[PDB]
C-alpha cells in the first residue's frame, strides 16, 4: 500500500482476501493452496526483486496449477494423435476406456 | 532511492532510532530561512487583505513566523535522518561486497602517460 | 438434461400455439382494420414520441434498492457462522442504512412524484 | 452436442453482446443484453455456479427494465431503429457477427490460437477439477462469508450506496 | 446544494481517494476510484448550468470507460497470477492495458480533450478541485506498481501529453483551458520522471498542487475567467495582478522559484538514469508553456489595460471570501528552492 | 518494432532496395497512424474523400520515406561512407522538397529541407553513438 | 519435467467392500463406534504424507475392518438391519427421522447380540489421538531449499557525511 | 490458457470497442458499458470458481454494486441531458466547444 495505514493501527480491512492460501470460511482449501503457500514462503522479505531469479519454478508451478496448460497442452496432443491414429485402424481403445 | 526498507514502520514522523543523530541546531540557517518564509506569508495576508502590512496583525505575523519554524525544525530532523541512512546503507553495502568496489593501486602522476595537447 | 428440456418443451408449445392462433383462421386483412385504435376517431399521431415519467427518481433508486438485496440474500447461509456479533451487526448495518436512505428521499421530496 | 454446451453458450453471449453494441434503438440494445445476460446466467450455472448466475438474472432485468423505462419516456425518436433499418447499425451488426464468426472459425479447428493470449480450446470439461464439497456449496460459503469476515466492504458498499442515492438526488435536482 | 451534503459529498470524495492510496486489494483500490467517481459528478453539477452538464457528462463516461478498463486488467493480472495485492502486474498484456487505464484519470496520453472541456465547464472551484484532488489517486496507484512499467510506453505518454499540453495553452484566452493544458503539461513532467525515482514524481506532485492551489484561489478572489477579465483586476486590486505574474514565472519554471526545483530535480534523476534526449526535449518544450504564461502575465500586471468606470464602486467595496491558506500557498508556491534537499524527507 | 527492425537488418548503404521498400513502409505506416487521427478528431464528409485525405497522407509520407531511404543508400554507397550522418542529410531535402512538392509549397519544404535533414543526422548519429532515447530505469 | 510415479494395478487390489449408501448410512454410528482405529490411522496418514500415492496400505486395512464389521452384522443381526435399512432406502434424503422403530430394533440387536451402543450426539465428531507408529514426514510438500534471507540490516548511525551531499547544499 | 476465458474476453473487448464509438444516443453508449461489466462479472465468477477461492465469491457481488450505482449515475446524467436539450442525442452537446 501507499500508506499503509492497516499495519500502523494493526487493522485488517483487506489483507484477508488477498491470496488464496489466507484462512478461507469452514477451511476450504482453495484449488493451488499448496503451491500457492509453497510459493509465498519461498519469496517472504527476500524481497520483490529478487523473487523472480529466485523463486522461480515455485511461481511457475503456481501459475500452471492455476492455468494449466503444460499438462493441457500435454492432453490436447495425446487426443490429436489417439483422433489421428485411430483413424486408419493402428489403435483401438481398451475395453475399459469405452464401457 | 528506501520505501522497501526492512524494519520501517508506516505513518510517523522520526522512527525513534533518529534520537541518535544530533538534532539540528536552533541558529541552522535552514531553520531561520524557513522562519523567513513565515513572516513572508504574514507579509502577503496583509497585503492579500488590504492591510498596514509591516505593522498589522502583529499577532497574526508572529503566528506565521512561529508555525514555520516548529514544522522547520521537524522537517530539518526527518531531512538529516534518510540523509544518514542513506550513508548508512551506503557503507554498509560497500563493506558487504568487497568484490565490487576494487582499491586501486595508487602511483604518481610521473608514471601516469598523460598526453599533451599543443594549443596552437 | 432437465431444465433446457423442459425450457424447449415451454418454448416450442407456445410457439406452436402462436403458430395455429395466426395460420388457421382465415384472416382477411384491409387497412383501416389495422388502423391505430384511439377511442373511436383517428390518432392525432405519435405513440412513439417522448412520455414524460415523473417518478423518474422514484424509478432509478428502485435501481439501487432492488441492487442492495443482491448483499442481502446471502443472509440464510450467513446466520451459520461462527461470528454471530459480527453477522448480526453487518446485517443491522446494511438494514439501518436502507433505512437511512429511503428516510432522506422521503424527507427531501424524492417519493413524491413530479409534477 | 452436449459435449461443449458452455461453447455454444458463451457464442450466444456474443451474440447478444454484439446485438447490443451495434448501437440500435435502446429497447433492442436492452433485448440483446437480456439474452446475453440470461445465457451468462447459463454459462455461470454450468461452471459449478448458482447463486452468482441468478443474481446476474435478477439484477439485470431490474436494470434493463429501468433502461426501458427511461428509454420510452427520454431516450426515444418518433422513428425508432432495428438491426436492419440504418446501414450504420446493419454495418456494425455484420462486423460484429462476422467478425465473432471468423474468430470461432479460428478456435475451434487449430484450437491454439495465440490472439493476445495463447487459447488452448481442447475442451471446457478438461479444467474442470475433481473435489468434494461435502455439505455445503462453496460459492454459498463464499458468499456468506460477507457478513462474517468482509466487513470492510460491508461498510464501504453500503456508504457508497447512501451516497449514491444522495447524488441521485442531487444531480436531478434540477435548480 | 444543501451545505452538509455538499460537505458529505466532498467527504466522500476524499474517502476514495484514501481508500485508493491506503488499500491493498485491488478491489478496494477499484472502489475508491468508484466512490471518488460517484462523488465528483455533483459537485461539477452545483452550479447548475448546461455549461455543467456538458462537462460532467464527459467527465463521467470518460472516467467509467478508465474504470472498466481498470478492472479488465484486474482480472486479467488474477488470471494470470491469482494475487489481488498490489505489487506488479504478471501479464505483460494487463500492464500494458492498465497504462492506459489509469492514464485516462490523469488525462495524459490522447485521452487528454476531456480535461480542456470539463475544466471550462464547471465552475473555478471545482476545477481546482479536479485539477489538483483528482490525481493523487491514479498517481499513487501508478507509483506503487512503478516497478512494472513498460518504459517506452509511460515515457510516450509522458512527451505526448508535454508536447500536446504545451501546444494547446498557445491557442486559449480562457483561463480554465490554459490553466488545463498547465495540469497536463505537468501531469506529462510528472509520469516522466515515474519509472526511475518516484519520489522526484511526489515532489513535483507536491510542488504542481500547492502551487496550482496558490493559482485557481488568485483567480477566484479575482473572479476572473477570460483574459480580459482578470486584465481588468489591476485598476480594482493590483496586488492579485503582482502576485499573479510571480506564480506564472512560477508555472513556467524559471528560477530561483519554487517551480524549477521539480523541473530540476527531474532532468537530475534521469540523466543519471542515461537518458539525455528526453531531458533536453522536456526542457526546450515546456517553453510553450512558457509563452502563454508570459501571455497571460503581460496582460495582467506588466501592462494596465482599459478600466471600466463602475470600478469606482467596486474600489468602494471590500472583499468578502477569506480564501483561506492563500498566503502561505503563495510562499511555498514562490520560494522554497534554498531548502530543496528537504525532498529526502519524501523518500 | 519488427518493421522498424528491416531498415535495422540491411546494413547502410548496400542493399539499396531492401532498405528504400523498408524506408518507404516506415513512412507509409506513419501515413496511415495520422490520417487515422485526423479522421477521427477532424470530420470528414464522406467515403471517398475520406480515401482522398487518407491517400494523400499516406502517399506524402511513403514518398518521404522511401526518397529517404534511397538517397541514404546511393549516397553511403557512391561516397563509401556509411557512417556519413550527411548521407540522411540528403533524405532531409529529398524529405524536406518533396514534402512541400506535397503541398504545393516553397517554403515549407525549404525550412523542411533544415529541420528533417537535421533530426535525420542526429537519429542516424543515435546509431554511430550509444545513444537511447528510451532509457531503462538503471540506477 | 520428471516422473509421475504410479503404483502398480496389484497394490490396489482391495476386496471392494459392496454395499449401498444406505446399507452404509444405517449402519453408520455403529460403524464409526467400532471400526474407529482404522478410519483414524488411515485418515492421519491421509492428512500428514498429502500422498494418497503412499498410505495404500491403511486403506486396504480400513476396508478389512468395514468388511469385518458387516460380516460380523450379518452373521448377528441379519434381519433387524435388513428391514432398518430398506426403511432408510425408501427415503429420498436418507432421513434417520423417520426411521426410529427400525433404529430400535437394530439398536437393541446389535447391543445383545454384539455388545454395542451408538455414540450419543457429537461422540462421533471429536478429535481423536493415534499411536500410529509411521515416522512424520519432514517435507510434507517436497519443499526445495529456501532462498537465503537479504543481509540484515545494523549498525549505529552517524551524521551522513559532508551533509546532504545535494549540489551547493553543504548542510 | 482455456477455451471460454477467449470468448469472454473477445465479448469484453467489442463492448469496448461499441461503448468507445458512438452513434446517436446516450443510452446505448451505457448499455454498452453494462455490457462490458457483465463480461467483466462473468469473467471472474469464472476464475475465482475455477481457482476454488472460496472468500474471493463476494467480489463479483461488489462488482454488480458498484455496476448499479454507475449506471444510475449515468441514466441520472442523461436526465439532465434530456432536460436541458429535449433530447439524449451527444452529436449535439457541442456547447463547450468553445
Ligand atoms: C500539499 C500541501 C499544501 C496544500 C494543503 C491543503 C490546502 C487546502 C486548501 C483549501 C482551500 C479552501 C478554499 O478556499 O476553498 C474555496 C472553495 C469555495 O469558494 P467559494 O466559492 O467562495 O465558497 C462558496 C461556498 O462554498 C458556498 O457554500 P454553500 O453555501 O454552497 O454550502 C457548502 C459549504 C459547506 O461548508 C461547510 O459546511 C463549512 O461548502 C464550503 O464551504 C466549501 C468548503 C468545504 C470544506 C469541507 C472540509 C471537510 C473536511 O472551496 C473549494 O475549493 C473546496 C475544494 C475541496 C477542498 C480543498 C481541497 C484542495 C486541496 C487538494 C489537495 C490536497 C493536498 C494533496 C497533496
Ligand atoms: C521545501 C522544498 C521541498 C519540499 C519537500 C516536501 C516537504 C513536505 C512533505 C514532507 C512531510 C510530509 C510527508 C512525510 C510524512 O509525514 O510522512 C511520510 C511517510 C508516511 O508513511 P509511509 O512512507 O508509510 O507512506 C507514504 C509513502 N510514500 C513515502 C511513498 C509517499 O513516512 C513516514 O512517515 C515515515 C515512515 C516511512 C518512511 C518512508
Ligand atoms: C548544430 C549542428 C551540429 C552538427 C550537425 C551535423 C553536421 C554534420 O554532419 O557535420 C559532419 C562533419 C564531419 O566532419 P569530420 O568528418 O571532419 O569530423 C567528424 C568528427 N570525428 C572526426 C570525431 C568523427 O562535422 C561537422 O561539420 C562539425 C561541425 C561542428 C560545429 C557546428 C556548429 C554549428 C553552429
Ligand atoms: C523536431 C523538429 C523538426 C522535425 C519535425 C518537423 C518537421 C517539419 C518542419 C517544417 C514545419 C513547417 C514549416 C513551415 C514553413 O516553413 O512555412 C514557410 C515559412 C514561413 O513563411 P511565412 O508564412 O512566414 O511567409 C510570409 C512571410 N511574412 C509574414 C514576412 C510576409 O517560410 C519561411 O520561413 C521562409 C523559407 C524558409 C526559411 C528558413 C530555412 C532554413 C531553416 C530554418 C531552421 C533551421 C534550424
Ligand atoms: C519580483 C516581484 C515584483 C515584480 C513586479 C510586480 C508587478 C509590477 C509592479 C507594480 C504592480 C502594481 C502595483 O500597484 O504595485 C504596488 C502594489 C500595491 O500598491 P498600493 O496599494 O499602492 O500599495 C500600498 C502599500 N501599503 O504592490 C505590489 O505590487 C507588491 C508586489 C509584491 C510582489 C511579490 C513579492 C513576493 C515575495 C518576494
Ligand atoms: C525520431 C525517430 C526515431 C526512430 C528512427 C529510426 C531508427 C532507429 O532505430 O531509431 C531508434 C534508435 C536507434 O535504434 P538502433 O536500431 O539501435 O539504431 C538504428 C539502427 N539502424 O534508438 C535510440 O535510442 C538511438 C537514438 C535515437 C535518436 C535520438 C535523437 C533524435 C533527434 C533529436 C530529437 C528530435
Amino acid at each position: 500500500p501507499f500508506f499503509d495505514v492497516q499495519k500502523r493501527l494493526g487493522l485488517d480491512l483487506d489483507r484477508w482476501m488477498t491470496i488464496q492460501s489466507a484462512e478461507q470460511p469452514h477451511k476450504i482449501p482453495g484449488r493451488c493452496h499448496a503451491f500457492e503457500k509453497e510459493w509465498i514462503e519461498c519469496a517472504h522479505g527476500i524481497g520483490g526483486i529478487r523473487a523472480e531469479k529466485e523463486c522461480k519454478i515455485e511461481f511457475d508451478d503456481f501459475v500452471e496449477c492455476l492455468l494449466r496448460q503444460k499438462t493441457m497442452k500435454r492432453l490436447s496432443a495425446i487426443k490429436r494423435q489417439r483422433d489421428k491414429l485411430i483413424k486408419e485402424g493402428k489403435y483401438t481403445p481398451p475395453p475399459h476406456h469405452l464401457g | 532511492m528506501m520505501s522497501g526498507r526492512p524494519g520501517r514502520v508506516p505513518l510517523q514522523f522520526l522512527p525513534n532510532e533518529a534520537r541518535s543523530l544530533p538534532p539540528p541546531k536552533l541558529t541552522d540557517p535552514r531553520l531561520v530561512y524557513m522562519g523567513f518564509l513565515g513572516y513572508c506569508s504574514g507579509l502577503i495576508d496583509n497585503a492579500i487583505r488590504r492591510r498596514p502590512v509591516v505593522s498589522a496583525g502583529l499577532h497574526r505575523q508572529l503566528l506565521y513566523v512561529t508555525s514555520f519554524v516548529f514544522f522547520g525544525y521537524y522537517l530539518l530532523k526527518r531531512q538529516d535522518y534518510m540523509y544518514a541512512l542513506r550513508d548508512h546503507d551506503m557503507f554498509a553495502y560497500v563493506k558487504s561486497h568487497p568484490e565490487d568496489f576494487p582499491e586501486k593501486d595508487k602511483k604518481t602522476y610521473g608514471e601516469i602517460l598523460e598526453e599533451f595537447h599543443p594549443v596552437r | 438434461m432437465n431444465i433446457m428440456l423442459t425450457l424447449l418443451t415451454n418454448v416450442t408449445l407456445a410457439s406452436l400455439l402462436v403458430l395455429i392462433a395466426f395460420w388457421l383462421p382465415q384472416l382477411n386483412a384491409y387497412s383501416e382494420k389495422t388502423s391505430p385504435y384511439e377511442c373511436g376517431f383517428d390518432p392525432m399521431g405519435s405513440a412513439r414520441l417522448p412520455f414524460s415519467m415523473k417518478f423518474f427518481l422514484v424509478a432509478i433508486t428502485f435501481l439501487l434498492f432492488d441492487l442492495e438485496i443482491a448483499l442481502l440474500l446471502p443472509l440464510p447461509w450467513a446466520s451459520q457462522t461462527n461470528n454471530l456479533k459480527t453477522m448480526l451487526t453487518m446485517a443491522l448495518f446494511l438494514l439501518i442504512l436502507l433505512a437511512a436512505s429511503l428516510a432522506y428521499e422521503w424527507t427531501q421530496k424524492g417519493l413524491e412524484w413530479a409534477e | 452436442m452436449t459435449m461443449y454446451i458452455a461453447f455454444i453458450l458463451s457464442t450466444i453471449f456474443v451474440i447478444g453482446f454484439v446485438g447490443f453494441s451495434s448501437k440500435p434503438s435502446p429497447i433492442y440494445g436492452g433485448l440483446g443484453l437480456i439474452v446475453s445476460g440470461g445465457v451468462g446466467c447459463g454459462i455461470v450455472l454450468n461452471f459449478g455456479g448458482s447463486f452468482l448466475g441468478l443474481m446476474v438474472f435478477l439484477i439485470y432485468l431490474g436494470g434493463m427494465l429501468v433502461v426501458f423505462g427511461y428509454t420510452t419516456a427520454m431516450a426515444t425518436e418518433m422513428y425508432p431503429e432495428v438491426w436492419v433499418s440504418n446501414k450504420t447499425v446493419f454495418g456494425a451488426f455484420v462486423s460484429g457477427l462476422m467478425m465473432e464468426f471468423c474468430m470461432v472459425y479460428y478456435a475451434l479447428k487449430e484450437e491454439e490460437v495465440e490472439i493476445i493470449f495463447k487459447f488452448n480450446g481442447l475442451g471446457d470439461w478438461v479444467i474442470y477439477d475433481t473435489g468434494d464439497s461435502g455439505f455445503f456449496s462453496e460459492e454459498a460459503m463464499g458468499i456468506a462469508a460477507l457478513y462474517s469476515y468482509g466487513t470492510w466492504l460491508v461498510i464501504v458498499t453500503g456508504w457508497s450506496l447512501l451516497i449514491g442515492v444522495v447524488v441521485i438526488m442531487e444531480i436531478t435536482r434540477g435548480n | 446544494m444543501n451545505p452538509i451534503i455538499y460537505t458529505t459529498l466532498i467527504m466522500t470524495v476524499m474517502s476514495g481517494t484514501m481508500l485508493v492510496m491506503i488499500s491493498s486489494h485491488w478491489l478496494l483500490i477499484w472502489i475508491g476510484f468508484e466512490m471518488n467517481l460517484l462523488a465528483m459528478i455533483p459537485v461539477l453539477m452545483k452550479n447548475f448550468n448546461p455549461r455543467a452538464t456538458e462537462a460532467a457528462t464527459k467527465y463521467f463516461l470518460t472516467q467509467a470507460t478508465a474504470s472498466m478498463m481498470l478492472m479488465m486488467a484486474i482480472i486479467i493480472n488474477l488470471l494470470y497470477s491469482g494475487q489481488w495485492t498490489i505489487t506488479k502486474m504478471f501479464n505483460p498484456v494487463a500492464m500494458t492495458m492498465m497504462t492506459m487505464a489509469l492514464a485516462m484519470k490523469l488525462g495524459l496520453s490522447p485521452f487528454h480533450f476531456w480535461v480542456p472541456e470539463v475544466t471550462q465547464g464547471i465552475s473555478l472551484q471545482a476545477g481546482l478541485l479536479l485539477l489538483t484532488w483528482q490525481k493523487l489517486a491514479p498517481l499513487s496507484v501508478l507509483c506503487q506498481i512503478s516497478q512494472s512499467i513498460n518504459p517506452n510506453l509511460m515515457l510516450t505518454m509522458a512527451m505526448l501529453s508535454i508536447l500536446i499540453g504545451g501546444w494547446g495553452g498557445l491557442n486559449q484566452t480562457q483561463l480554465r483551458k490554459i490553466m488545463a493544458y498547465s495540469s497536463i503539461a505537468h501531469m506529462g513532467w510528472m509520469t516522466a520522471v515515474l519509472p526511475y525515482n518516484t519520489t522526484m514524481t511526489i515532489l513535483n506532485l507536491l510542488i504542481y498542487i500547492t502551487m496550482t492551489l496558490a493559482m485557481f484561489m488568485l483567480l477566484i478572489h479575482s473572479s476572473a475567467t477570460t483574459t480580459l477579465s482578470l486584465s481588468h483586476t489591476w485598476n480594482k486590486m493590483p496586488v492579485i495582478t503582482s502576485l499573479m505574474m510571480v506564480t506564472l514565472l512560477s508555472m513556467g519554471g524559471l528560477p530561483p522559484l519554487s517551480g524549477f526545483m521539480p523541473k530540476w530535480m527531474i532532468i537530475q534523476e534521469m540523466t543519471k538514469n542515461e537518458s539525455i534526449i528526453m531531458p533536453t526535449l522536456m526542457a526546450m518544450t515546456a517553453l510553450l508553456n512558457l509563452y502563454f504564461y508570459m501571455r497571460l502575465a503581460y496582460s495582467s500586471s506588466l501592462t494596465m489595460f482599459p478600466s471600466t468606470n463602475n470600478m469606482k464602486m467596486k474600489w468602494q467595496f471590500e472583499h468578502t471570501k477569506q480564501m483561506k491558506l492563500l498566503p502561505t500557498m503563495i510562499v511555498l508556491s514562490t520560494l522554497v528552492l534554498p531548502m530543496t534537499p528537504a525532498l529526502s524527507s519524501l523518500n | 518494432k519488427t518493421l522498424l527492425h528491416k531498415y535495422s537488418d540491411i546494413p547502410e548503404g548496400t542493399e539499396c532496395h531492401r532498405k528504400a521498400y523498408a524506408s518507404t513502409s516506415i513512412g507509409g505506416a506513419t501515413g496511415l497512424i495520422v490520417s487515422a487521427y485526423s479522421i477521427a478528431l477532424k470530420p470528414p464528409a464522406s467515403f471517398l474523400e475520406g480515401v482522398a485525405r487518407t491517400g494523400r497522407y499516406t502517399f506524402t509520407s511513403a514518398a518521404i520515406g522511401a526518397i529517404f531511404g534511397l538517397t541514404s543508400c546511393i549516397s553511403a554507397q557512391v561516397r563509401e561512407k556509411p557512417d556519413d550522418p550527411l548521407n540522411y542529410f540528403i533524405g532531409g531535402c529529398a524529405g524536406g522538397l518533396t514534402l512541400g512538392a506535397r503541398t504545393r509549397s516553397y517554403g515549407i519544404g525549404a525550412a523542411a529541407c533544415a529541420y528533417m535533414g537535421l533530426t535525420a543526422a542526429l537519429v542516424k548519429m543515435g546509431q554511430l553513438e550509444g545513444w537511447q532515447v528510451f532509457a531503462e530505469p538503471k540506477v | 519435467p520428471g516422473i509421475v510415479e504410479l503404483p502398480t494395478l496389484e497394490d490396489l487390489k482391495v476386496q471392494e467392500v459392496k454395499v449401498s449408501s444406505s446399507v452404509l448410512k444405517a449402519a453408520a454410528h455403529h460403524y464409526g463406534a467400532q471400526c474407529d482405529k482404522p478410519n483414524k490411522e488411515f485418515m492421519l496418514c491421509r492428512w500428514e504424507e498429502k500422498d494418497p500415492r503412499r498410505c495404500l496400505e491403511e486403506g486396504k486395512l480400513v476396508n478389512q475392518c468395514a468388511l469385518d464389521f458387516f460380516r460380523q452384522i450379518k452373521r448377528h443381526c441379519a434381519e433387524p438391519f435388513t428391514e432398518y435399512w430398506t426403511c432408510i432406502d425408501y427415503s429420498g434424503l436418507q432421513l434417520f427421522r423417520h426411521c426410529r422403530k427400525q433404529q430400535a430394533k437394530f439398536d437393541e440387536c446389535v447391543l445383545d447380540k454384539l455388545g454395542w451402543v451408538r455414540p450419543d450426539l457429537g461422540e462421533l465428531s471429536k478429535v481423536t489421538k493415534v499411536k500410529t507408529d509411521r515416522p512424520l514426514p519432514e517435507n510434507p510438500y517436497h519443499s526445495r531449499a529456501r532462498p537465503e534471507p537479504n543481509p540484515e540490516a545494523e549498525g549505529d548511525l552517524k551524521p551522513a557525511k559532508h551533509g546532504s551531499r545535494l549540489f551547493f547544499w553543504t548542510m | 490458457m482455456p477455451l471460454v476465458y477467449m470468448n469472454i474476453i473477445m465479448a469484453f473487448a467489442i463492448a469496448l470497442a461499441g461503448l468507445l464509438m458512438y452513434r446517436s444516443h446516450l443510452m446505448s453508449s451505457l448499455l454498452c458499458l453494462e455490457g462490458m461489466m457483465l463480461s467483466l462479472f462473468i469473467m471472474s465468477t469464472l476464475i475465482i470458481l475455477n481457482t476454488h477461492f472460496t472468500l474471493a465469491n463476494m467480489m463479483p457481488i461488489i462488482l454488480l454494486v458498484f455496476a448499479a450505482c454507475e449506471a444510475a449515475l449515468g441514466l441520472s446524467l442523461l436526465v439532465m441531458v434530456s432536460n436541458t436539450y429535449g433530447t439524449d442525442y451527444v452529436q449535439n452537446l457541442n456547447l463547450l466547444q468553445c
